[PDB]
RNA sequence: GUGAAGAGGGAAACAACCCAGACCGCCAGCUAAGGUCCCAAAGUCAUGGUUAAGUGGGAAACGAUGUGGGAAGGCCCAGACAGCCAGGAUGUUGGCUUAGAAGCAGCCAUCAUUUAAAGAAAGCGUAAUAGCUCACUGGUCGAGUCGGCCUGCGCGGAAGA
RNA sequence: CGAUGUCGGCUCAUCACAUCCUGGGGCUGAAGUAGGUCCCAAGGGUAUGGCUGUUCGCCAUUUAAAGUGGUACGCGAGCUGGGUUUAGAACGUCGUGAGACAGUUCGGUCCCUAUCUGCCGUGGGCGCUGGAGAACUGAGGGGGGCUGCUCCUAGUACGAGA
RNA sequence: UGCUGAAAGCAUCUAAGCACGAAACUUGCCCCGAGAUGAGUUCUCCCUGACCCUUUAAGGGUCCUGAAGGAACGUUGAAGA
């Protein structure tokens, strides 16, 4: 899984949920959008 | 349950029909005479001293003679104490024979291996030899470069060095028994076991899971 | 915690947790740490010989016999 | 030992006249070949009616060795020379149409059934 | 929490038996149903069961909300029960589960053959559907996680065991 | 200024940093640098204050209602933000273009009807559709809650023999 | 500067971890077979021949992978001396010329009788505080770790067939 | 990676709770270990009398009374520099 420093407002449709103590980003308004950051 | 002390008398082959050779080790097991049973007004644990031998009447010493005197007028040369598991033993019963293996024919064997003196630096440690020509001389079987420059800068533990070798304990867990004869003191086992002819060993019914 | 220790075999090192130390080394986890705060020189060994820590509420001193230290 | 640069005689019909082995095949860091091994081979002399030429590279099966076949009954099934049959790498089986002599009956046991029907009386 | 205004009243047909280790709940759709909330203390009465702070235990006003969350689901579990969430999509798959025995064909060298937790049974009402009979909301979920483990639904057909997520999508598989 | 052209040390150990600067002692007082939970001599001293992490005891653009300080602002008791409910229609099978399009391929109108309330549509998804999201209003819920900025302290981005 | 052997070989090895293989997880223009490609994990594993001193490269062929780097680009009181290199020769370039040339090719001697640290085996002396003979515990200490080929599961699943 | 579920009445694999998860970690598997002064245990064998001279943990003698077993001797070894 690729690693980044932030998610930087990439799409407003994202809820930015915490799962198991880390952020999990998922989106419907942008394809292939998956991020472990908030 | 317990173990037996024997005498390794050689190796041979017994075949099958029409072929396959079936190599087998030949062992003689004179019935182990018993010297002591514990948890019977002696010690807090269940164990038997199985003993084999008798020594010579003008060579046996007082501290050994008086240690076998509870069991008889012969110094049985050793105790061989085994703790009891999945069974029982009492102070009355026949001297322990190869009928221990009448139905349990998978065993494990403990004994000392390769009693062959010093061997040699390469004959022991399986090194790669240097060039016999091409300008190389004086070095061929010496142990080699024993480390590396400055940073670790020391000789390691768990490495290969010369000394007096062999006659140390090995345990074999995959063995099947081919035949036993309690009336002729015979044990016949498939394949090979540690130590040369005359070796004593320990043979036990298998307890491995 | 980590409790790093050199076994005497080159870079060979052991590590533990405080959970593991009380689960399988409860008499030794204090023994390896108190010696580093005894006096310097031969008096350190002379005080360490008096330490004798036990766990599981049972000792070899039932006729000496150790009484409770109180204020 | 049958290994790199070992020269073998062919039991292949109208086959190659001088052939030499390379590598060993069958396993990682493998040592040496014997009866029932297939090895990579090179042509040095082909004979004028050969359909291969010098420096062509093939495979061959070892059918006899001067060390023989082991473990029948504790003895050994002995032979006097190292001999092979060249194989077709594109179509499998021998490169020729027949085989010279009975070769070895170990080819009838388990693994070489498509070879003992081509010509061998075994 | 802000939920203690609605402590949930015991409905006519449900019984709760009071014990200092594991309290049990009984109803006509759930028997031998267990509750364990050791981070809190109860106050049980002939028509109510409420949660309060436990002696020597530290809690940031949350553990009685998580304890009420077990009471919330057990009252409906023992009186009505829960929805079916296991169905096979593929046409080449079949099920025949009954009681405490699982027979399920999903294209594997084994008919799944599961031995289950206690207080749950399974039945097939059709050749492609599985219904779990039980009143513990965690057990009927965890058994469904174990049963859906064989052949995941793929974006190219979806033929596995049916599931929902907001990111469920089809793929066009555009080739050659 | 200090060493190279002085002692004493202290900072864990460097010449220089920090303090001191040598005539010599004294079972005498008072101090500087630095130390006072323990190893190791002396406060786990007393006041409130910021951080929540083994940070302190390495690593940036970028980014964040992580945590305090502060002024203005949106939503707010004819009632708030999340959740639950009602929904999110009707004129309408539109009109011009073209072979054609059930809001969501161009431009043309964007009005009126209804209702607590709205668009033949801000953003996805799809066939050209479908299926969703968003605007927005009251019932339930309810007293504080949130975005943006200025700033103090921590945080993530992240490997080495 | 009153000395510190430098690229290569043979032999003896070790550390890192930005993971090549192995054990796993995940995205995908993941249909399937594959590839593209990232992160948990450093316990184990990881190249032969023709040319060249080759480090490197060019080719040929194997393999569970043919991973990267540290360590004075590891191990000449370790052995070697193929390369770098004087003393000889010759072709070129330069110079009036002697001579110069990291231009080129050829050729070119390697010292040794072991204190203390390190490491293997093995004694005496002393320690266990009455002595002599045998058997036994356990503060601690090391060792190990797979992988091709093929068929049945299956030509089933998947896909327009392959 | 999931089920149940919260502080935050929603949400979420985590806070409580339960279901798993690799050759790595732990157990199992083989060997070494009382220089373990921090010298553990069990059995067998051997030893339990006095006195002179001396202000003496320093000995110099006498009568009475003691070794278990080792070392030595070799002949030798499948022991060994």
């Amino acid at each position: 899984m690729k690693v980044r420093a932030s998610v930087k407002k990439l799409c407003r449709n994202c809820k930015i949920v915490k799962r198991d103590g880390v952020i999990r980003v998922i989106c419907s308004a942008e394809p292939k959008h998956k991020q472990r950051q908030g | 349950m317990i173990g037996l002390v024997g005498k390794k008398v050689g190796m041979t082959r017994i075949f099958t029909e029409d072929g396959v050779s079936i190599p087998v080790t030949v062992i003689e097991v004179e019935a182990n005479r018993v010297t002591q049973v514990k948890d019977l007004a002696n010690d807090g644990y269940r164990a038997i001293q199985v003993t084999t031998g008798a020594k010579k009447a003008n060579r046996v010493t007082k501290p050994e003679a008086g240690h076998f005197a509870k069991a008889g007028v012969e110094a049985g040369r050793g105790l061989w104490e085994f703790r009891l598991a999945e069974g029982e033993e009492f102070t009355v019963g026949q001297s322990i024979s190869v009928e221990l293996f009448a139905d349990v024919k998978k065993v494990d064997v403990t004994g000392t291996s390769k009693g062959k003196g010093f061997a040699g630096t390469v004959k022991r440690w399986n090194f790669r030899t240097q060039d016999a020509t091409h300008g190389n001389s004086l070095s061929h079987r010496v142990p080699g470069s024993i480390g590396q420059n400055q940073t670790p800068g020391k000789v390691f533990k768990g490495k290969k060095m010369a000394g007096q070798m062999g006659n140390e304990r090995v345990t074999v867990q995959s063995l099947d028994v081919v035949r036993v004869d309690a009336e002729r003191n015979l044990l016949l086992v498939k394949g090979a076991v540690p130590g040369a002819t005359g070796s004593d060993l320990i043979v036990k019914p298998a307890v491995k899971a | 915690k980590v409790y790093y220790h050199h076994t005497g075999h080159i870079g060979g090192i052991k590590q533990a947790t405080f959970e593991e130390m009380i689960a399988r080394r409860p008499e030794r986890v204090i023994e390896i740490a108190v010696k580093g705060m005894l006096p310097k020189g031969p008096l350190g060994r002379a005080m360490f010989r008096k330490l004798k820590v036990y766990a599981g509420n049972e000792h070899n001193h039932a006729a000496q016999q150790p009484q409770v230290l109180d204020i | 030992m049958i290994q790199e640069q070992t020269m073998l005689n062919v039991a292949d019909n109208s086959g190659a006249r001088r052939v030499m082995c390379i590598k060993v095949l069958g396993g990682s860091h493998r040592r040496y070949a014997g009866v029932g091994d297939i090895i990579k081979i090179t042509i040095k002399e082909a004979i004028p009616r050969g359909k291969v030429k010098k420096g062509d590279v093939l495979k061959a099966v070892v059918v006899r060795t001067k060390k023989g076949v082991r473990r029948p009954d504790g003895s050994v099934i002995r032979f006097d020379g190292n001999a092979c049959v060249l194989l077709n790498n594109n179509s499998e089986q021998p490169i020729g149409t027949r085989i010279f002599g009975p070769v070895t009956r170990e080819l009838r046991s388990e693994k070489f059934m498509k070879i003992i029907s081509l010509a061998p009386e075994v | 929490s802000r939920v203690a205004k609605a402590p949930v009243v015991v409905p006519a047909g449900v019984d709760v038996k009071i014990n200092g280790q594991v309290i049990t709940i009984k109803g006509k759709n759930g028997e031998l149903t267990r509750t364990l909330n050791d981070a809190v203390e109860v106050k049980h009465a002939d028509n109510t069961l409420t949660f309060g702070p436990r002696d020597g235990y530290a809690d940031g006003w949350a553990q009685a909300g998580t304890a009420r969350a077990l009471l919330n689901s057990m009252v409906i579990g023992v009186t009505e029960g829960f929805t079916k969430k296991l169905q096979l999509v593929g046409v080449g798959y079949r099920a025949a589960v009954k009681g405490n025995v699982i027979n399920l064909s999903l294209g594997f060298s084994h008919p799944v053959d599961h031995q289950l937790p206690a207080g749950i049974t399974a039945e097939c009402p059709t050749q492609t559907e599985i219904v779990l009979k039980g009143a513990d909301k965690q057990v009927i979920g965890q058994v469904a996680a174990d049963l859906r483990a064989y052949r995941r639904p793929e974006p190219y057909k979806g033929k596995g065991v049916r599931y929902a997520d907001e990111v469920v999508r089809t793929k066009e598989a555009k080739k050659k």
